[PDB]
DNA sequence: AAACAATAACAGGAAACCGTG
DNA sequence: TTCACGGTTTCCTGTTATTGT
């Protein structure tokens, strides 16, 4: 059906160009929306949403604290964690992924 | 003239705004008509919502301040009861 | 130096919305 | 077809951090 607000950051995540915006923080599924605003107009864009900003879009991540698909990083403004099997829907580690992503770590 | 409104502080508002009621307890919402109801200054900003910069700051200096006390509303709807702490902190 | 204002990040309830099976 | 549901989207209440006056 459509697409899942998880499943569309992972896309970004795993796109380099996007790097600018959001990126994994190089400590395991840890990501960071370095820049929200962006994040949420492409995901407003990509549901036909277009008053979507981050405020909303954090309210759906924040439906996934219950359901263990993603969690919050206490304390790091706008970082997050996959904390499902991501490894086996990728077939990668972080490590490797990391790698190829050429991923300078925080 | 230190606020648009005048010398009081927000919470010397709210303060107003619960001392004003029959039973010395209001809701948030009531909070939001009072002011629009009762500062010139606020007069005209009645039909604007949450996100409004100066709602925003009347749920900060009620959570931050010791002086206001959340009160649990008996049914469902339908939030809490802003009171002054009888100590007043 | 301490209070207050401004503003935003964040948690989580309630209800509307809407695409799909 | 209509219907019910999940996954938001929208709005809100409440708590907290930060930076400017
Ligand atoms: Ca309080």
């Amino acid at each position: 059906g459509p697409i899942q607000l998880w499943q569309f950051l992972l896309e970004l995540l795993t796109d380099k160009s996007c790097q600018s915006f959001i990126s994994w923080t190089g400590d395991g599924w840890e990501f960071k929306l370095s820049d929200p605003d962006e994040v949420a107009r492409r995901w407003g864009k990509r549901k036909n949403k277009p008053k979507m900003n981050y405020e909303k879009l954090s309210r759906g991540l924040r439906y996934y604290y219950d359901k263990n698909i993603i969690h919050k990083t206490a304390g790091k403004r706008y970082v997050y964690r996959f904390v499902c099997d991501l490894q086996s829907l990728l077939g990668y580690t972080p490590e490797e992924l990391h790698a190829m992503l050429d991923v300078k770590p925080d | 003239r230190r606020n648009a409104w005048g010398n009081l502080s927000y919470a010397d508002l709210i303060t107003k705004a619960i001392e004003s009621s029959a039973e010395k307890r209001l809701t948030l919402s009531q909070i939001y008509e009072w002011m629009v109801k009762s500062v010139p200054y606020f007069k005209d900003k009645g039909d604007s919502n949450s996100s409004a910069g100066w709602k925003n700051s009347i749920r900060h200096n009620l959570s931050l301040h010791s002086k206001f006390i959340r009160v649990q509303n008996e049914g469902t709807g339908k939030s809490s009861w802003w009171m002054l702490n009888p100590e007043g902190g």
